[PDB]
């Protein structure tokens, strides 16, 4: 008689890992930024002027 | 008057602009700043 066949292939070996998706985008938004500060006082006033003289008593006599 | 271009003001009553100071974001590494619009009150860093 003759001799038998060889037998079939294997498969064809397995795909690799799906990878991973990507980051969350972006992490917290903007940050307000620092604040504005201060704001100073107004200046005091000035003062009042003063009161005019007093008159000149303008009598002595009439000499008779 | 408005400040100039890169000038700015934050004080309300106030009598002189002042020039914008170079943002430091590390060790010895000064980057120029510049305001983008003509009257305002912060400043950017003006490569960006």
């Amino acid at each position: 008689p003759p001799p038998p066949p060889p037998p079939p292939p294997p498969p064809g070996t397995p795909d690799q890992p799906a990878a991973p998706a990507a980051p969350a985008a972006p992490a917290a938004p903007a940050a307000p930024p620092p604040a504005l500060p201060g704001a100073p006082p107004p200046p005091p006033p000035p003062p009042p002027p003063p009161p005019p003289g007093v008159p000149p008593a303008a009598a002595a006599a009439a000499a008779a | 008057y408005k400040c100039p271009y890169d000038f700015f003001a934050d004080r309300p009553g106030v009598r002189q602009c002042t020039a914008c100071p170079p943002l430091d974001l590390g060790g010895g590494n000064l980057v120029e700043q510049c305001t983008e619009d003509l009257g305002s009150q912060r400043c950017k860093p003006c490569s960006l």
